[PDB]
């Protein structure tokens, strides 16, 4: 019974809105931001 | 193509954007032309 209750309660804590999976969100965030900087910087005169 | 002074290659298609009367060629994030009002027939095209 204790095992079943704990397995049940895992899902609620995961579903709580705090950043439980921030460690996996940061990967997509870093990638998207790096590519976006690369494209946005293609519009600079650099002294031209 | 060479619209009015631009140059380069692309595929000119129909568009759905709406340009104000003063509002002649659109632009994108990296600051490159990607729309244009064709001079004679005042259509709006998309350059890709
Ligand atoms: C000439 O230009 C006018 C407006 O500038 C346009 O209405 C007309 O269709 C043009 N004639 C052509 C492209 O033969």
């Amino acid at each position: 019974n204790q095992f079943n209750s704990a397995i049940g309660k895992i899902q609620d804590s995961l579903s709580s809105t705090p950043s439980a999976l921030g460690k996996l969100q940061d990967v997509v965030n870093h990638n998207a931001q790096a590519l976006n900087t690369l494209v946005k910087q293609l519009s600079s005169k650099f002294g031209a | 193509f060479n619209f009015n002074g631009l140059k380069g290659t692309g595929v000119l298609t129909e568009s759905n954007k709406k340009f104000l009367p003063f509002q002649q060629f659109g632009r994108d994030i990296a600051d490159t032309t990607d729309a244009v009002r064709d001079p004679q027939t005042l259509e709006i095209l998309d350059i890709t």
